[PDB]
């Protein structure tokens, strides 16, 4: 519970909501830039560090043998920790598409804190998820092994019902579960009973061997379940199974932002409870070897901005830290694009 | 005459009221007449019926966002945008000049009972025209931009017999009375994202109609209607950003062919067109994926500096307005630079230039009486 005010560098109109914050041995990078990657900076991935509330978004460069990738803004990504390494699904690229590949960032060389990234294109194979955003994706063990579940977001509609006159709509896509093979990248989906609606923006933890999916919105009914789900899954000799149930103490967030406070123990921070009602107090969830359950802390202060403004958005630093941006106001005297904070719990 | 709808109506009332007999018609009257002109009103039917466009024919001015879901949980997009579709406003212009093309075929010493394959040429230009607001509470430092996409009827011609006849042709192409707009919006010309999100089903519908026929009546028996899409009018910034080439500044100069400064300045003029649009695409995608693992600053160059997934299939040429433009103000500084005799004493500071322009500028108002300006006009 410790906000803090925070000045940028000169080339501040590339933080954009949506953006994504990859947390790479202490070192921080920020990755998912407005607009194609300019001519200063090709791979359009920076360096971003802090210091004395002064932020120098410096430009980062990649290997010999990476994929340029580009920037995505509103993608599924997790921490595949088994070196460690980021994973990356789908996105919105600048120009409105929406990609369906896999991205598998990791870090070949940083000598005397200059890094050098290298991320490859993981294609998947078999019954493959369509291209979407704002879905989630976390990666959990069993047995000494991994997976990937991907729950779905949104999406276009089908190849075949795009009309140009509401060419740029949305709904959300069937709540399978796909189980994906990162050492081979192959996908196998899954269907199950306790699931009913669609969800987009929800929070995606990953107990060690137990996926608890919390929040969401709910586009086929524009109403935000507070319906948190668990999932167990298992991998046996020879095809996984999954498993979901239904637990109380739900609450009702979407778009929220989830860090790691202590092991074995989180905190959630403000999204948005109803499309005019944003959310103010924040919630800990305090995890566990086998349940979990969800209080309300104790409200860290905010200002005049964040409880004046509309909107926000960020992620999180990794190091119990979390990043927020600010509209702020245009009818003034010629106010900047935006304005931040920095929220801290130790 | 840029009159209002009640500014009219005094006109009809006076004219009505002294003279007894009516010589402008009313308001209601007026409407029903305009109808017949603004675009969906008259069946058409495509053959084969174009992918992912709709068969309707009552389509008027469609929401330019296409649907676009805005809500707080997505990206925030505020601005405004307004639009035809397609098809439904080359009908209208078609049926508008009906008149003119017949009379044409008259001319060309042909039957004027005739329906063989038309085929239409179409220019299309589009280009930001920023600082239209108004400071209406006298608050200054408030700005903002606007673009309109909009496109031209240039040439109508049949193949009638062994050839082609220029059944029409326009008399006056780049002048403001005959580009008709088709959408328009409230956006800066360089916010990329939005400007993809309004323009794209455009390009949809565009790219749709270009293996098809479209059969209307023109003139009473049926006709049938295939186009080209040429597109030109784009000034120099849009075609660089859009065709997804890196900005102005950058070493890769034409926009036509792959060659640097340091290198066109030597050989002079030997060069071809070798940038289409198709080239462009794969171009950048041999960037995205980098099959050789070759490092950024040699793979820049062996995709002749693309960067970015162009969007729009546009032809390149050079631009006429901003070219002449661009030549004045040129050898303008060279007369700038002249004054200070440079090639004899060179490498001068930035005191004696301003004296030099001051010079030339007094000079040409006592001579020419040539005013002076900041940002030269054509
Ligand atoms: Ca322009
Ligand atoms: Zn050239």
């Amino acid at each position: 519970m410790s906000l803090q005010m925070v000045t940028v560098g000169h080339n501040i109109a590339l933080i954009q909501p949506g953006f994504s914050l990859m947390n790479f041995d202490g070192q921080v990078f920020f990755f998912g830039q407005k607009g194609w990657p300019k001519r200063s900076c090709p791979t359009g991935v920076f360096h971003f560090d802090i210091k004395q509330n002064h932020l120098k978004l410096k430009p980062a460069i990649f290997s010999k043998d990476s994929c340029y990738l580009p920037p995505l803004r509103y993608p599924a990504t997790c921490s595949y920790k088994g070196k460690h390494q980021y994973i990356i699904h789908g996105g919105k690229t600048p120009n409105n598409e929406l990609s369906d590949k896999i991205y598998i960032m990791s870090v070949a060389c940083k000598n005397n804190k200059k890094v050098t990234f290298r991320c490859t294109e993981k294609d998947l194979v078999g019954d493959v998820p369509e291209p979407r955003y704002g879905h989630s994706i976390d990666v959990v063990y069993s047995r000494g092994k991994s997976m990937g579940v991907l729950f779905g977001g949104r999406s276009y509609m089908p190849s075949t019902q795009r009309t140009t006159e509401k060419w740029n709509s949305v709904a959300d896509c069937l709540p399978h579960v796909f189980l994906i093979d990162f050492e081979f990248g192959c996908a196998t989906s899954y269907i199950l009973p306790e699931l009913q609606d669609g969800l987009s923006f929800h929070v995606s933890i990953a107990r060690n061997d137990t996926v608890y999916i919390l929040g969401g919105h709910s586009l086929a009914s524009n109403i935000r379940p507070a319906n948190l789900y668990r999932i167990r899954v298992d991998l046996p000799l020879g095809t996984p199974a999954v498993n979901c149930t239904v637990l109380p103490g739900g609450i009702s967030v979407s778009s929220a932002i989830l860090t790691q406070t202590n092991n074995d123990e989180f905190v959630i921070v403000g999204g948005y409870q109803l499309e005019n009602q944003k959310r103010m107090v924040c919630s800990l969830v305090s995890l566990g070897d086998n349940t979990i359950e969800i209080s309300e802390m104790e409200t860290p202060d905010w200002t005049s901005d964040i409880k004046h403004s509309k909107i926000w958005f960020g992620s999180n630093m990794g190091n119990g830290t979390i990043f927020l941006g600010i509209p702020g106001d245009n009818k003034q005297a010629m106010s900047e694009a935006f304005y931040f904070y920095t929220l801290r719990c130790s | 005459t840029f009159l209002s709808c009640s500014q009219y109506h005094k006109m009809y009332r006076t004219v009505k009221a002294i003279t007894g007999r009516q010589i402008f018609q009313p308001l209601h009257a007026l409407r029903n007449a305009e109808k017949v002109l603004l675009p969906g009103y008259h069946p058409f039917e495509w053959q084969p019926p174009l992918k992912n466009v709709s068969s309707r024919t009552d389509v008027g001015i469609i929401d330019g966002l296409s649907g676009l879901a805005s809500s707080v949980d997505e990206y925030p997009v505020d601005t405004i945008a307004k639009r035809f579709r397609y098809d439904s406003a080359l009908v209208s212009a078609l049926m508008d000049m009906e008149e003119d093309i017949l009379e044409g075929m008259r001319s060309q010493d042909l039957d004027d009972y005739l329906n063989g394959p038309f085929t239409v040429v179409v220019k299309e230009s589009c280009d930001g025209m920023g600082d239209v607001s108004e400071k209406h509470g006298s608050g200054p430092a408030v700005p903002e931009k606007a673009v309109r996409f909009s496109f031209t009827v240039m040439r109508i011609t049949i193949e009638h017999g062994s050839q082609n006849v220029k059944v029409f042709e326009e008399p006056k192409p780049n002048s403001e009375l005959c580009c008709k707009p088709l959408c328009l919006m409230l956006a800066d010309e360089s916010d990329h994202e939005t400007l993809t999100a309004i323009l794209s089903p455009l390009i949809a519908e565009r790219e749709a109609m270009k293996s098809s026929e479209l059969t209307l009546e023109m003139g009473g028996i049926p006709r049938t209607f295939k186009f080209i899409f040429r597109g030109t009018g784009y000034d120099e910034k849009l075609v660089r950003e859009v065709e997804g080439l890196e900005a102005s500044g950058s070493v890769y100069i034409c926009t036509l062919c792959d060659t640097t400064r340091l290198e066109a300045s030597q050989n002079l003029v030997f060069h071809s067109i070798t940038r289409s649009h198709a080239e462009n695409l794969q171009r950048y995608e041999v960037w995205r994926s980098n099959p050789y693992h070759e490092s950024v600053e040699e793979l820049r160059d062996r995709v002749k500096g693309v960067s970015a997934k162009p969007f729009i299939e546009t032809v390149p040429s050079i631009d006429a307005l901003h070219c002449d433009i661009g030549n004045a103000a040129e050898f303008y500084k060279i007369f700038q630079l002249e004054i200070g005799e440079v090639y004899k004493h060179p490498n001068a500071s930035k005191e004696e230039r301003k004296r030099w322009q001051a010079t030339l500028d007094k000079h040409l108002r006592k001579r020419m009486n040539l005013k002076p300006i900041m940002r030269m006009n054509g």
